[PDB]
């Protein structure tokens, strides 16, 4: 030990990690990794605990000042060899700050150590792959040796798998530090060895830690891998650690080899550690493998051949698939462990025969087995198979292509009692169903996404999967009712959380019976049934989670080929001196391991900088006492390697669909007809969910042998089922099941009042009912009894909606109408066969009164909200009932409360919100406002690299909007309302209520609105409160996202907003005359539409309202005088543009209708959208990194840029060179005081610039200093381009090197502005490569350009030089353009890109 | 003091104060004696047919001599006064002797400020001096502002509604004009001046009827008294001036309120969002000591402190509590 890795280490020419210098280049990024993976505990929780909350805002403070942190750091490093006690738990808790400098070291280390290649292929676990494409990989290396299964000549292979025992634990600090200082700065080495020698404190009692490695150190992870490697080279020899690594010129890929020869020169053909767990795969001729027994039985003679007696071999294979105890076969395994055992100092660590696996591939053997990151794992070679289907994986042969072996995988035993466990501690806790369910559920995936394939294969773990989702019904089961259910519908399981069940994924075979598989839907015009025996399809059973996992080969197979095509794509696009765009990989986004989606994350250039982070991420184990499952993979890394929306979308689909699985629920209990979804890592309160499923639960299917009726109701409980009958009780309070019926019966009689003469009726009386006759459920009594003034015709009974009806059934004078209420479950709710039984048992009664023997018993179902009526009709009465039905189930007051309370027991929430439902209403007759309040309180911001955030108010406005009439009452809020004020957010929507109540109140009565709609819920109260004097006037909230706040995208609009100097109210049309052609909802559609597109693509929006310059604005308009047919256009363009806009961040191609919310030279149209460049700039964006003060800072004037990008183009670069001078006093700060518009031919890649402008002669040109240039353009690059490269050499290699080039990165809503230096290679390939028009070019380098120091700053100004002629716009010109050219220059104010004296003009029309 | 039951005709579960045991068919039940004579009392009832719902009768000893009959037409069991007080000292071991108080002392600490002249003009019932609340009783509140919001007007029994104080956040007595916001967001003034100084005239009265409230949601599950015992709570908590000693007393009695609630019932009882509110936002948030950490231990759930699951299936839009960014100037990496 230590003289194998002082051999090991100068053979490689190891180059020692120096101590980190102050202005290490990456430190900055090292730091934030280390942060961030110390924040990261926290991003899961909302209520912090105290030191929870200290620990946090500790990180945030070392984050809002880094380099600070960095000196500390550094310092401790270099002096600090005391440190706190740390505490354990084994998880270990370490000092804060103290775990800062560790996790910043940590990162360091693995960066520096990677780079330098410190570790050789073999040691695992590698940031290169995850560990079931490790064992994948291992496998397929296996299979890949040359001749390995080969048994012609008696060969053996053999597969060593044992563990390093205590390694952690026996680590000798001096050995340490003697280790470290062959690879580590020698303070860096005190520092770590000290760090390890502390207090550690348990219980009552501590201790000084003398020696072991503390696992829980961030940095842990580098020592015990470094450690591991000294085990390693004991284990493999220099020699042949040497094949195995490769030259450390040339290093192997993980188990290759140089040439086949290297491969076959030594027995061991493949080693592997992962962490404390090693490999090692032998190959024997029958020669040496007998000479090497034979040296062994000599120092272990085993004369009766006992030595298979406690041959460890593995059980989870069947007796002819696992090792067969051959005795030479035997012999070999003890003596290839002999022979390694023997290599290793007991005091480094402890390898025993016990703790290891030795598999024997021979002539006698067809199987080699191992385990491996959880999996049992069996090879058998095709030409062995004589010697099949389930978790399979096929080894190819990579020099013939064929398959030459199948691997076999299992879960191993002790992944599988791990699970079993957890599935035990699930049902074994202290809780919320819901809750119970999302345990399962997380348990049930995390074993899925890992295992994948060996789970179907490995029959104790399905039986442990199916009984541990039986359990969990069955606490489910439980906790709804001591008595335990006949039959269960799978619905409440199943059904997604959206939907308000437990969202179970399934692992199980569960039919869905038929028999929940009815639903029913009640129209105007009458009620129609879905049942299972209607359609012929396929009997349902409850998706399962095995088919959604892709498998793990199938995901390293596609990944093997999409990353060869990804290589050949941006092959491809090298060649066109282009780089490849992320739309020509659309289609293999979402796979890859890495998934290629990683290519084109924002934070990828700094994950660059990650190292380590496999075996970080796996020894949080020791450090944190909660982590993620997922512990093996990284999605910042990896991507993310599974979606189980499939799932659910299938769950919903089996069930039923939305439709089905409703009316198993209380929904249309509520009230409402349609689903839209909305109730609420949250759960459903048991309470709730047990009312929301009440219809399914609790009925006699369900539960038998406990049926009652509840006190002043008509609802049936059929057992003792926790909570539901409170939360029913509280429903009917203070008797509303009899009032209901009252209110009914008092609404027909009114109606029928209204009908004496059109149907001859005589009188209407309203019978008086015992007082519980209401719910009394096995008779009945008339409620209404009618006289005839004469005589009527009857029918025989028929249902309320049956069309066909026949008034020859008899004469009477007197008819009568029971109205009865009852209260569904899913079992039976079927109000028509309810009504046609009860009314023909009820008039056969001999208990039930009727005054006549016609009339008609009408039916309402108040847990389903539906209704019908049978009896006797005349003609006439048929249309009246129905006519009359429809309206009192919309509108009884008695019904609207029922229905309040059912919402508020399901915690579903008030006046109505506003809905696609309700919307037309809009338009009715009653005087609506809506009102907006989004662009009352507006801010801009200034954020700075630190993360400080300046925000200043602007001038904002209330929306309030009649829809009907399309006023305007534009209130603008002046930015002195908020002057001196706190808490302004908030203030926001007071002010706003306060000024909405004053119009109300200024408006005569004739025109106060009946509603007033908000578009934010947050408006509610507010105006609420003031609007307390307005009893009558509601307040109603809308689920629709209205488009309002792009009301400041209408330019007559923001513009007496901004330049209003005191509050000031405004009064628009804003449909200006559309209403002299068109109706209040085609304007208001129209306005919304408008406004939609401006919201989503304002550029492209108001390019479409802008072609037409022809087409003007009246002065007392908003919009343009288009015709009809112009606006049929008009409109179509924005449905375009929206759902373009759509597509291109959705990548949607064309879809369902389902609804949301000559040629040549065509300047003109580039003239049009150039003014709106000015737009860009609210967004502005500057290309920054940590100061360092060794560095000039450039200062651009903020009046500069914004007027070249007013100047500029969209498509074509526009250029100028920029001057300027050091502040006073100030070397470093150079000041931008002047930009020399110069003539130029532009192109969208490029730019031909003539050359610095000679400006001497030109007053103040004295001192101005030539600083660089600056450009347009519509790529965005990291680096120069190549021919900005060509371009800046061209100007300045042979004039002023350190000349910087600002490249503005101009797009629809923002610029983004980035400044470089150009490095003497730099300038040497721009001398080579002139007239570059291209991104990229051979030769080509990003490293090229280095970034430079750029500040916004509106404290100082600047202005523009410019030709003296004017023009510096050549495009329309190019003849005439030298760019060899000696111009001459004034100062002055530059034209715009297409001005009239850059292009050709337009002739108008004499006006 | 004593309270004898004539007779048990059908199987009910009977409560007292915070206990509570079976009685079956016509077993030999005589009642309850030995009673502490300081405090009110419940004796409430649920029948072993689950077709009933939970009722009672608040009473005070000192105020008479009081028994328990079941009345066959009505299907309860009824309290009534023995007016004759010799029949009733007339009317052996099957009258049970109440407990011996617990360490807690724990029906004074719920009732302290509880008492039956109060009790009386909530439940307003002029021939007893005892009070009948079942698990169905509505508000004043909740009845008044029914026909607010809205023939044969046939009265309901005013007994039948539990007639607590009008507590209403939006409501004109809640908040004075020209004080809209101050008066919304700082609820001192409904506090201070119109409930205690104006309606309650003391702590004791406001704290009274909170306690009773809670005692009703807790022993019938009734909605109204859930409400009010939620509504009182909040109203002092969201208040940034309230006496020193009502801040402290509340502490106390919530936390002996949250003590003896049984967990099969909370669900029903507490109210998430204003246990939330109370707790970590209000004025009053750092001010409930003992009930914040009885709470976060016997309900962590229901306030965000089970402290991580792994997100399933894989959106937003924008936030109304900032102002509205119009653009502004980003220094950044790339």
């Amino acid at each position: 030990g230590s003289g194998v890795m002082v051999e090991w280490l100068e053979s490689r020419s190891f180059s020692p990690i120096p101590f980190p210098p102050l202005t290490y280049k990456n430190d900055t990024k090292i730091l934030v990794l280390a942060l961030e993976d110390l924040k990261d505990v926290y991003a899961s929780k909302v209520r912090l605990n105290a030191s929870e909350r200290e620990e946090l805002a500790l990180i945030e403070e070392a984050y809002d000042n880094p380099h600070d942190t960095l000196n500390r750091i550094k310092k401790y490093l270099l002096t600090q060899r005391v440190f706190k006690p740390v505490d354990i738990t084994p998880v270990y808790s370490v000092d804060p700050l103290e775990k800062i400098t560790d996790a910043y070291l940590d990162q360091y280390l693995w960066y520096e150590a990677d780079q330098r290649k410190l570790f050789p292929n073999w040691i695992k676990p590698s940031d290169s792959e995850i560990p079931p494409l490790l064992v994948y990989k291992w496998t397929q290396g296996i299979n890949n040796l040359s001749e390995i299964w080969d048994v012609s000549r008696g060969q053996s292979a053999v597969l060593l798998e044992t563990t390093l025992g205590e390694m952690a634990e026996k680590i000798d600090f001096t050995l340490l530090n003697r280790l470290l200082r062959l690879i580590v700065d020698p303070n860096i080495a005190d520092y770590i060895t000290a760090k390890n020698n502390v207090v550690i404190n348990f219980k009552d009692m501590s201790h000084v830690n003398k020696y072991g490695l503390i696992r829980g150190l961030k940095f842990a992870s580098f020592i015990f891998q470094y450690y591991g490697l000294v085990i390693d080279l004991l284990l493999l020899g220099q020699e042949r650690a040497t094949d195995l690594a490769g030259p450390a010129n040339n290093p192997n890929e993980f188990m290759q080899f140089k040439s086949k020869e290297v491969e076959k020169a030594h027995p061991i053909r493949l080693y592997t550690r992962y962490l404390d767990r090693i490999y090692m795969l032998f190959h024997f001729e029958e020669d040496e493998g007998e000479e090497l027994t034979d040296e062994y039985l000599a120092e272990n003679p085993d004369p009766n051949f006992e030595n298979s007696i406690g041959y460890n071999n593995r059980k989870c294979w069947p007796k002819d698939s696992r090792m067969r105890l051959i005795r030479q076969d035997v012999n070999l395994g003890r003596a290839v462990f002999w022979e390694i055992q023997s290599r290793v100092p007991t005091s480094l660590t402890s390898i025993k025969w016990e703790n290891a696996f030795v598999s024997v591939y021979s002539k006698n053997n067809p199987n080699l087995l191992f385990s491996m990151c959880g999996f049992e794992v069996r090879i058998l070679p095709r030409q062995r198979m004589e010697e099949n289907d389930e978790g399979v994986w096929d080894l190819v042969d990579e020099r013939t292509k064929q398959r030459t072996a199948k691997a076999y995988l299992k879960v191993s035993e002790e992944e599988i009692k791990k699970f079993d466990s957890r599935i035990r501690g699930i049902l074994m806790a202290s809780t919320t169903f819901t809750k119970v369910a999302a345990k399962w559920n997380t348990s049930l995936i995390s074993l899925f996404t890992y295992f994948r394939e060996a789970i179907v294969a490995t029959e104790p773990l399905l039986d442990i999967l199916v009984k541990g989702e039986t359990r969990i019904q069955n606490r489910v089961k439980l906790g709804l009712n001591s008595k335990m259910p006949t039959r269960f519908p799978p619905a409440v399981f199943y059904t997604p959380k959206e939907l308000g069940g437990l969202g179970m994924i399934s692992a199980s075979h569960i039919l869905i019976p038929a028999s929940d598989l009815s639903w029913s839907k009640q129209t105007d015009t009458g009620i129609t049934h879905f049942r299972a025996g209607m359609t012929h399809e396929d009997e349902k059973l409850i998706p399962t989670i095995f088919r959604y996992i892709t498998t793990w080969e199938n995901e390293f197979l596609d990944s093997q080929r999409v990353w060869a095509e990804y290589a050949t794509k941006r092959q491809e696009a090298i060649q066109q001196n282009r780089r490849l765009a992320f739309e020509e990989l659309e289609g293999s986004w979402d796979r890859g391991i890495p998934r290629i989606s990683t290519l084109f994350q924002r934070d990828r250039h700094t994950l660059a900088y990650d190292r380590g982070h496999r075996i970080r991420r796996e020894f949080k184990q020791y450090s944190l006492e909660r982590n993620s499952p997922f512990w093996w993979t990284n999605s910042h890394h990896d991507g993310k390697l599974w979606n189980l929306n499939a799932y659910r979308t299938d769950v919903i689909q089996a069930l039923g669909g939305i439709e089905t699985i409703l009316e198993h629920t209380l929904f249309k209990g509520t009230g409402f007809n349609s689903w839209e979804g909305l109730f609420w890592l949250s759960q459903i309160p048991n309470r709730r969910f047990t009312l929301w499923w009440s219809p399914t639960i609790n009925r006699a299917n369900v539960y038998v042998g406990f049926l009652v009726q509840l006190d002043l109701t008509g609802i049936f409980l059929h057992g003792k089922i926790p909570t539901l009958k409170i939360s029913l009780i509280q429903i009917f309070r203070a008797h509303l099941w009899q009032k209901i019926h009252e209110s009914i019966v008092f609404d027909i009689c009114q109606i029928l009042d209204g009908e004496l003469d059109v149907l001859q009726i005589e009188s209407v009386t309203k019978e008086t009912v015992h007082p519980r006759k209401s719910y009394k459920m096995n008779s009945s009594a008339a409620d209404i009894t009618m006289e005839s003034v004469h005589e009527w015709e009857v029918s025989k009974p028929s249902l309320l909606h049956e069309t066909n009806d026949s008034f020859k059934g008899l004469i009477t004078n007197k008819m009568w109408f029971d109205v009865q209420l009852r209260y569904g479950d899913y079992d039976s709710h079927d109000i028509s066969r309810y009504v046609r039984a009860k009314f023909l048992d009820y008039t056969t009664d001999n208990v039930s009164m009727y005054p006549s023997p016609t009339g008609v018993m009408i039916g309402i179902d108040l847990a389903y909200n539906m209704y019908d009526a049978y009896g006797n009709w005349f003609n006439g009465l048929k249309p009246l009932i129905q006519n009359s039905m429809r309206t009192i189930m919309k509108a009884n007051p008695a019904l609207y409360v029922l229905r309040e309370r059912i919402r508020k027991g399901l915690q579903i929430y008030q006046e109505p919100f506003l809905n696609s439902s309700n919307y037309a209403e809009l338009f009715n007759n009653d005087i609506k406002l809506f009102v907006d309040d989004t662009n009352v309180y507006r801010v801009t911001v200034h954020k700075t690299f630190e993360g400080n955030v300046a925000t200043k108010a602007i001038n904002g406005c209330i929306f309030t909007l009649n829809p009907k009439t399309g006023h305007l009452f534009l209130k603008i809020i002046h930015t002195s309302v908020w002057a001196g004020q706190k808490r302004l957010s908030q203030l926001a929507k007071w002010k706003t209520a306060e000024e909405v109540s004053a119009l109300v109140r200024s408006l005569p009565k004739e025109e106060q609105p009946k509603q007033i709609i908000v578009t934010r819920k947050a408006m509610l109260d507010p105006l609420e409160v003031h609007m307390l004097d307005f009893p009558n006037i509601a307040i109603r909230p809308t689920e629709l996202r209205l488009p309002f706040s792009a009301a400041m995208s209408i330019d007559k609009l923001s513009d007496v907003v901004m330049k209003a100097t005191e509050p000031q109210m405004v009064l628009f049309n804003i449909y200006d005359d559309w209403l002299d052609r068109i109706s209040s909802y085609t304007a208001f559609s129209r306005l919304t539409l408008l406004l939609r597109a401006l919201k989503t693509n304002e550029e492209s929006a108001k390019m479409i309202l802008l072609s037409d310059p022809t087409i003007t604005i009246k002065s007392y308009h908003l919009w343009p005088s288009f015709t009809d047919e112009q606006w049929i256009t008009i409109e179509s363009q924005m449905r375009d543009l929206i759902l373009t806009e759509y597509g291109r961040k959705y990548n949607v191609n064309i879809s369902a209708l389902t609804q949301t919310e000559s040629s040549k030279n065509e300047w003109r149209k580039s003239a049009i959208a150039n003014t709106l460049l000015y737009l860009r700039l609210k967004n502005i964006y500057v290309s920054a990194d940590d100061f360092v003060e060794e560095q000039n800072v450039y200062v651009l004037p903020k009046n500069l840029l914004k007027k070249f990008i007013e100047i500029s183009d969209v498509k074509i670069q526009v250029a100028a060179f920029i001057y300027g001078m050091s502040a006073k006093d100030h070397p470093k700060v150079k000041e931008i005081k002047t930009v020399v518009l110069v003539p130029q031919l532009g192109h969208v890649g490029s730019v031909q610039i003539s050359n610095i402008p000679d400006i001497g002669d030109l007053p103040d040109t004295e001192g101005l200093e030539l600083l660089g240039w600056i450009h347009t353009q519509t790529e965005e690059l990291k680096f120069m381009a190549a021919s900005e490269v060509a371009t800046h050499s061209k100007l300045f290699a042979d004039k002023k090197r350190d000349c910087i080039d600002i490249s503005i990165f101009s797009t629809p809503g923002s610029v983004s502005l980035s400044a470089y230096n150009l490095t003497d290679e730099g300038y040497q390939w721009g001398e080579e490569n002139k007239d570059i028009m291209n991104v990229l070019s051979e030769g080509f380098e990003p490293t090229f350009s280095t970034h430079a120091q750029l500040l916004l700053s509106d404290r100082i100004t600047g202005n523009f030089i410019i030709p003296s002629g004017n023009v510096w716009n050549y495009t329309f010109m190019g003849t005439a353009f030298n760019q060899e050219g000696d111009y001459n220059f004034k100062y002055g104010i530059p034209l715009e890109f297409y001005n009239e004296m850059h292009r050709p003009v337009h002739f108008l029309q004499f006006s | 003091n004593t309270v004898p039951f004539t007779s048990a005709p059908i199987e009910v579960t009977i409560g007292i104060d915070q206990y509570s045991f079976n009685v079956k068919e016509n077993q030999p039940f005589h009642g309850i004696k030995d009673i502490p004579i300081g405090h009110v009392h419940v004796i409430h009832f649920q029948h072993a047919d689950n077709s009933s719902m939970r009722y009672g009768y608040w009473f005070d000893c000192r105020m008479g001599n009081f028994y328990i009959q079941y009345d066959p037409k009505d299907g309860l069991y009824k309290m009534m006064e023995e007016r004759d007080g010799a029949k009733f000292e007339n009317i052996r071991q099957m009258m049970v002797s109440y407990p011996k108080i617990d360490e807690d002392d724990t029906w004074y600490n719920l009732t302290e400020f509880v008492q039956m002249d109060k009790i009386r003009k909530i439940v307003r019932k002029d021939e007893n001096q005892f009070s009948y609340v079942d698990s169905s009783m509505t508000t004043v509140q909740e009845n008044e502002l029914l026909k607010s919001s809205l023939e044969a007007k046939n009265e309901d029994d005013p007994a039948h509604s539990l007639n607590y104080t009008v507590i209403n956040f939006k409501s004109r007595e809640a908040i004075r004009p020209g004080h809209e916001m101050e008066d919304f967001l700082d609820k001192s003034y409904y506090l201070n001046t119109v409930m205690l100084q104006g309606i309650f005239k003391n702590s004791s009265n406001y704290f009274g009827e909170l306690q009773f409230a809670f005692l009703n949601a807790m022993f019938f599950g009734n909605y109204g008294s859930s409400l009010q015992w939620h509504a009182m709570i909040e109203l002092i908590c969201s208040s940034a001036t309230v006496p020193k000693h009502m801040l402290d007393k509340l502490d106390e009695i919530l936390y002996y309120q949250i003590k003896t609630l049984p967990e099969q019932y909370s669900d029903i009882l507490l109210n998430e969002r204003v246990w939330n509110i109370c707790l970590y936002s209000s004025f009053q948030k750092n001010s409930l000591h003992n009930t914040e950490k009885i709470m976060e231990n016997k309900y962590p759930e229901l306030l965000g402190k089970d402290n991580d699951d792994a997100l399933i299936y894989g959106d937003d839009e924008d936030d109304e509590h900032n102002p509205t960014i119009v653009g502004g100037l980003y220094y950044q990496r790339p």
